[PDB]
């Protein structure tokens, strides 16, 4: 899954 | 029972409150500041409500009282039907303060409460009056906003599922007293301590809410399945 | 026409408890679980379907249906069901010989009829002296099991049964003269003589209006179509 930081940006 | 971490992203778990209104206790689940707010680490969060999910499960399958906590109004509407969808009862707004332990108190409440819904479509044709009859409607009306969705009960439940926690830090402390486990919505502002499940989500925006709501049920579904019959056609 | 999550809902795919079952009834059994066995509704509705075919297809030729659930909680269902399509229904005890001894039963629907309009009309009431009371009182006797075929009727084209043991006495007089029957087999009823069987939960309130429903429909729509 997606690293959360990227997700959050 | 196992929600996309992705699916919750969008929901708005990670919008927490601003650190003027923070518990300090809840370091461990924190990922930064957005907008000097704090963002639930949701990593942290995922193992924690899927390993309560199937805890209530295997609660459910053993036929333990479950019980959920209303809180706002749009948060308590939302509650009730999932409640009443499956079973485990439901509170609506106020929590009849101390209705664990004064339950036999409440339970000679819940006696008269009953006997006066039955009456409703007896004592109301007969020896009605302009004065008794407004009576008891009224009353009827305030019991049944809070002490109804719990009349069912007949008994001491098994468990509890509130939301937020700290907006009914009062039903944890006598939950604490009985051993009577239980499971909170944790936000960044809440005293998780006394619980013994500890969801860090966020009690906000409904639609969040509703996912949790949604997911329990679903599994407290798993219960009865266990207790009615497995999956086939 | 009916569909499986029509059935999934109401319930049919429930079965009697384990230890009540007869094993002839194994192939439109799935897997038992928790002690209670549960159908492969996958087999029902293929059968449902083809029952509900053969349904229409009487009703073409204006044949005579007849509905039977002595039931007790079935029983006024059955009773609903059989008006909207005008077949007749029997919703008591399956009085022993209602076929095979059809002159008996012929005379009693005779006295029935007389005894119905003499009352109604209002005969009864000068005679009073309680003999009122008895023709009035055998009037409710005679209806309560014999009312749902006074019309008639004289052996039917098909029986449909809810249940599949408990009229075991009329899934028997049919086979005797070989009357075509349909029945809600459970688990817990032997599949013999049932011809068109179809693997239904015969107890739910929920699962009884769900058959009553579907061959009611078939049976007007044939009507219809003839018509
Ligand atoms: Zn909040």
């Amino acid at each position: 899954t997606e690293s959360f930081a990227q997700l959050f940006e | 029972a196992t929600v996309s971490m992705r699916d919750m992203l969008k929901a708005g778990v990670h919008f927490g409150h601003q650190t003027r209104y923070w518990n300090p206790k809840m370091k461990p689940f924190i990922f930064g500041a957005r907008n000097k707010v704090h963002i639930i680490n949701l990593e942290k969060t995922v193992p924690m409500f899927n390993e309560a999910l199937a805890e209530l499960n295997k609660i459910a399958s053993r036929k333990g009282k479950i019980l959920f906590v209303g809180t706002k109004r749009a948060a308590s509407e939302a509650v009730k039907d999932a409640a009443l969808s499956c079973d485990q009862f439901f509170v609506n707004h106020r929590w009849l303060g101390g209705m664990l332990t004064n339950w036999k108190t409440v339970r000679q409440s819940i006696k008269r409460l009953k006997d006066l819904e039955t009456q409703s479509q007896d004592g109301t044709f007969d020896k009605l009056t302009k004065k008794e009859a407004l009576m008891r409607t009224r009353e009827l009306e305030k019991l049944e906003n809070s002490l109804g969705g719990i009349k069912d009960m007949g008994g001491l439940p098994d468990a509890l599922f509130v939301i937020d926690a700290d907006h009914e830090h009062i039903a944890i402390k006598e939950a604490n007293n009985l051993g009577i486990p239980v499971f909170a919505i944790v936000d960044t502002n809440s005293d998780p301590d006394g619980v013994d499940f500890v969801i860090p989500g966020n009690d906000d925006a409904i639609r969040a809410v509703t996912l949790y709501l949604g997911a329990v049920a679903a599994t407290v579904r798993e219960g009865r399945s266990q207790d009615l019959a497995s999956q086939a056609e």
